[PDB]
RNA sequence: AGCCAGGAUGUUGGCUUAGAAGCAGCCAUCAUUUAAAGAAAGCGUAAUAGCUCACUGGUCGAGUCGGCCUGCGCGGAAGA
RNA sequence: CGAUGUCGGCUCAUCACAUCCUGGGGCUGAAGUAGGUCCCAAGGGUAUGGCUGUUCGCCAUUUAAAGUGGUACGCGAGCUG
């Protein structure tokens, strides 16, 4: 999982979501897309 | 919002009872019951079910649309229901059922044993895919998720427990 | 052609400017040639939107101050150093 | 399409409907680009390049465009009933062409209503001048 | 980062300004403790590592020229692949 | 590496840059960067941002700079007391002017301009804003 | 049903190198297609490619329709050169005449889905311009 | 695109061998440029007399 | 925006390459049928092929969309 | 400053978690023995030796590892020196 400060939307088909106060990006087109902040 | 806007249909001769927010629905198929979210007002006028907010509620129309979707889901459930079929892709991936008890032969030292509620039953016209029908969409989806999370498959070839309409995104292990 | 509602600023000054900026008002002055100097207080976002046009520093506008139209045109400008606020906007009579 | 483009297009269709009387119907409910190509090529060989197969059959477009002439199309506009023009000649044979195209592998969404140009019924007009 | 081995005083017994730059492929290490500022010690250690690897890069050219030299005495006088006869210098 | 050929004197006071600034307006280029706050722009930072803007523009257009590290600051090399006189000359900067355009761009779209100025925000610790040349 | 045309110059039979198995992706034979292509090209000149469309059906009896020679090689022969161009914007290659463009257009007007010859004539003229065969 | 470093040397021979080295180097360069390969001169240490080279690297 | 559909013709543009036919990269990057087609924005192979997307046809339909200034939030934040 | 005993070692450990690592969530340039990893988890292991006036480090054999530290860079009204 990714630990950074500046999280950003990844491509034309990912999805910013809020999950327990942290930004989560997922895109099954790329199993990598699972971002995270903290 | 626009979900609660739309009208809600029910069939004729289907015993639908509202007791405050507790709404049950029973018919030739079966009975689906749940008490609804308190942020919603409900009333029925002789042919329709309407959803709206209650006075002094913030998430009013939102939860009204939520309850609208829920009651349409259970209306469809009591009309015919919702069907799922957990399909396996792999070399010799099989299973079985005994009413609601399932064996899984996917490479363990003990063939896994699975259970389903009284709301779902399975037959086996085939031994690589299981046909299991019911009226509870969320229950059958939970069963799907359980037999999928038992062994979530790999992303490389497509070998494991997947869904009927799903197409595998092939990430081939670069040589 | 913009018709802007503006009033007469009785007392000016720095403290007056600070309280007017608190109460959403920024000044400007009427002048030009030999006429008597009068200065007005403007409607902030209205002026910003109207001067976002390309014709603000070119065309002959019209000012409603104490119930009368005044024909003036742009001459100069001052701006907030580091914020989108026009510190001053200048009028030459037409 | 914005308001000005709509206004010029509506003036264009007003002029076209004023100049031309006869009409025939089609609908691309199951109309493949193969069928569209066949119809456009038949139109190009029969008449000029302005032969069009456009679909302007919306709830507020064709009914509000027709009032200049042939006001009867208030019953035609909605429900996806397309318009195809036939300028040259009186009783051109492009009318039966859309019926034949419907007959050859189509969903029968044209309905061959015919806009009753000769004030005839919704059936085929078998006789045409030759 | 470790302790500068002096005699010594109680402040240098604390200081972890001894910087050791170790090059992991070659294993060559150099230590810098000249200054009590650890940034300057780190910079000096990096510079000394640069210099000292520039004497392992320089003892390879000499080592291969020792191999180029042998070719001078490795010439064999016979079995010619090419022959040039006379000043006309014709190939054969 | 922007740095004076010669300075008036080798050192100078640490200095003050408070209050309001004077580089409010844009002077040379189409697209600029505002810094409302306060800080310092190292010569390395200024050169780096110039190179990065060249990178982004692909050598299309021109770059402009207003503030200069004409003031060789003396910081103190670590582990030296307040005493022993003033410190030693170490590097060069310019400080942050509220309302100042720092780097300028032209010949490329506004989108690329804001991109490159956010990249200036990602090669500088200073607060930013996107500005263009003012009509009179 | 599998409408992919993959053919080469009729002078050489059995185009195994260029496409090969691409023509035999299904279970149909590779000899029958070549025989049919030769039978269609018997009455026309040899040494140029001819496109043929195909809709394979289960009964091993394929239905196909042939077409005219490609307009690319048509304009190639019209210009009398073999290579198109190298960096066409920089340099000039040849001169292309409006009348011969019109005649090249009229010989493939029957193949192309164009009624008014002028539109497809300016189409091929623009093709030549983009390629560097200035009109 | 391959990279080759070749050495031409007189061995332990006299001025005649040095002269032969010079002539062979010239012919080698001419033949290489005819064959279409590029080159650069690295070392051209001289011999003992006029137009006599001891060894060359290519 | 979901929903049924087109998304072509010159064209398989030409190289240099091991084949490059829309996808390894470069050049012109346009002409026609113009409701629509961008020598290609994604997937892919060996070269394709094929599947998409941009864009536009058909429906539910009153609402929809992007810049700003301010109140309070979200994460950056792991001790002996 | 009319005195608050330093480095390392031993017993007891202490506690931190900031995890080295197994035990547990993901990326993978992660197919499976098998590792590169971004991390939760401190209940717990955190070896045995050679060299070293000395935590440091190299080497040999296991193997999860032989953590980074406050404990006045532990603990000397417990030991050593
Ligand atoms: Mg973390
Ligand atoms: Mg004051
Ligand atoms: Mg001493
Ligand atoms: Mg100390
Ligand atoms: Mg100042
Ligand atoms: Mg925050
Ligand atoms: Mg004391
Ligand atoms: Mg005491
Ligand atoms: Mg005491
Ligand atoms: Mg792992
Ligand atoms: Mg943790
Ligand atoms: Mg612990
Ligand atoms: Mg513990
Ligand atoms: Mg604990
Ligand atoms: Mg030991
Ligand atoms: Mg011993
Ligand atoms: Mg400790
Ligand atoms: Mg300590
Ligand atoms: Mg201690
Ligand atoms: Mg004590
Ligand atoms: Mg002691
Ligand atoms: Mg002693
Ligand atoms: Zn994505």
């Amino acid at each position: 999982m990714k630990v950074r400060a500046s999280v950003k939307k990844l491509c034309r088909n990912c999805k910013i979501v809020k999950r327990d106060g942290v930004i989560r990006v997922i895109c099954s087109a790329e199993p990598k897309h699972k971002q995270r902040q903290g | 919002s626009r979900v609660a806007k739309a009208p809600v249909v029910v069939p004729a001769g289907v015993d639908v009872k509202i007791n405050g927010q507790v709404i049950t629905i029973k018919g030739k198929n079966g009975e689906l019951t749940r008490t609804l979210n308190d942020a919603v007002e409900v009333k029925h006028a002789d042919n329709t079910l309407t959803f709206g907010p209650r006075d002094g509620y913030a998430d009013g129309w939102a939860q009204a649309g939520t309850a609208r979707a829920l009651l349409n889901s259970m209306v469809i459930g009591v009309t015919e229901g919702f069907t799922k079929k957990l399909q396996l892709v792999g070399v010799g991936y099989r299973a079985a059922v005994k009413g609601n008890v399932i064996n899984l032969s996917l490479g363990f030292s003990h063939p896994v044993d699975h259970q389903l509620p009284a709301g779902i039953t399975a037959e086996c016209p085939t031994q690589t895919e299981i046909v299991l029908k019911g009226a509870d969409k969320q229950v059958i989806g939970q069963v799907a998720a359980d037999l999928r999370a038992y062994r979530r498959p790999e992303p490389y070839k497509g070998k494991g427990v997947r869904y009927a309409d799903e197409v595998v995104r092939t990430k081939e292990a670069k040589k | 052609m913009f018709t802007i509602n503006a009033e007469v600023r009785k007392e000016q000054g720095k403290g007056a400017s600070r309280r007017l900026r608190a109460a959403n008002k920024f000044p400007a002055i009427i002048y030009g040639g030999k006429e008597a100097p009068l200065a007005i207080e403007l409607d902030h976002d209205k002026v910003m939107n109207m001067q976002a046009k390309a014709e603000f520093y070119s065309e002959v506008l019209t000012i409603v101050v104490d119930g009368k139209e005044i024909k003036v045109k742009a001459q100069d400008v001052q701006r907030h150093p580091y914020k989108p606020k026009l510190q001053h906007i200048d009028f030459v009579r037409a | 399409a914005l308001n000005l483009q709509d206004k010029q297009a509506i003036v264009a269709e007003v002029s076209e409907v004023a100049k031309g009387a006869l009409s025939a119907v089609v609908a691309d409910s199951r109309g493949v680009t193969v069928d569209k190509m066949t119809e456009l090529r038949k139109a190009g060989r029969e008449a000029g390049v302005y032969m069009r197969v456009v679909r302007n059959t919306l709830l507020r477009r064709a009914v509000e465009g027709t009032p200049f002439e042939c006001l009867k199309d208030a019953f035609v506009g909605p429900t996806l009933i397309a318009y195809s023009m036939e300028h040259p000649g009186a009783a051109a044979r492009l009318f039966k062409e859309f019926a034949k195209a419907n007959a050859k592998f189509e969903v029968k969404a044209a309905a061959f209503e015919g806009e009753l140009i000769p004030a005839s019924q919704i059936d085929r007009l078998a006789t045409l001048p030759t | 980062t470790t302790r500068s081995q002096g005699n010594g005083g109680q402040n240098v017994n604390k200081v972890n300004s001894a910087v050791r730059a170790t090059h992991l492929p070659t294993g060559i290490s150099v230590l810098a403790q000249d200054s009590r500022s650890q940034l300057d010690n780190k910079k000096l250690a990096l510079a000394r590592l640069k210099e000292k690897l520039a004497e392992m890069e320089l003892q390879q050219l000499a080592e291969q020229a020792q191999n180029h030299w042998n070719n001078h005495t490795q010439v064999q006088r016979g079995n010619p692949v090419r022959t040039f006869k006379g000043t006309d210098f014709k190939s054969t | 590496m922007l740095q004076p050929k010669r300075t008036k004197f080798r050192k100078m006071h640490k200095g003050r840059n408070r209050g309001l600034a004077q580089g409010t307006d844009v002077s040379f280029g189409s697209f600029g960067l505002k810094a409302v706050g306060r800080g310092r722009l190292t010569a390395r930072q200024i050169e780096a941002a110039r190179r990065a803007m060249t990178r982004a523009v692909k050598r299309q257009g021109k770059i402009w700079i207003r503030v200069f590290p004409d003031k060789p600051i003396t910081e103190k090399p670590l582990a030296v007391r307040m005493g022993k006189g003033k410190g030693n000359v170490e590097y060069w900067v310019a400080l942050i002017q509220p309302g100042k355009v720092l780097y300028e761009m032209d010949g490329v779209p506004e989108e690329l301009a804001r991109e490159a100025f956010k990249l200036a925000a990602a090669k500088l610790p200073i607060k930013t804003t996107f500005v263009t040349k003012t009509v009179m | 049903q599998a409408y992919v045309k993959l053919q080469v110059a009729a002078g050489m039979a059995n185009p195994s190198p260029p496409v090969g198995p691409a023509l035999g992706q299904q279970g149909v034979n590779i000899m029958e297609f070549c025989k049919a292509f030769n039978a269609k090209t018997d009455s026309i000149e040899k040494g140029l490619p001819i496109p043929v469309v195909i809709t394979v059906y289960a009964d091993r009896s394929f239905t196909f329709v042939t077409k005219t020679p490609p307009a690319a090689v048509l304009l190639k022969k019209a210009a009398g050169i073999k290579s198109g161009s190298g960096k066409p914007n920089k340099d000039k290659v040849g001169k292309i005449s409006r009348a011969q463009l019109q005649e090249i257009a009229q010989t493939k007007a029957a193949d192309m889905t164009g009624a008014d010859i002028e539109a497809m004539t300016r189409s091929i003229e623009g093709t030549a311009r983009s390629m560097g065969l200035v009109v | 695109m391959e990279e080759k470093i070749i050495q031409i040397t007189a061995g332990r021979g006299p001025l005649e061998c040095q002269w032969v080295v010079a002539k062979v180097l010239k012919t080698f360069l001419q033949e290489a440029t005819q064959a279409g390969i590029s080159y650069t001169i690295l070392s051209r240490e001289e011999g003992d007399a006029n137009l006599t080279v001891k060894s060359v690297t290519l």
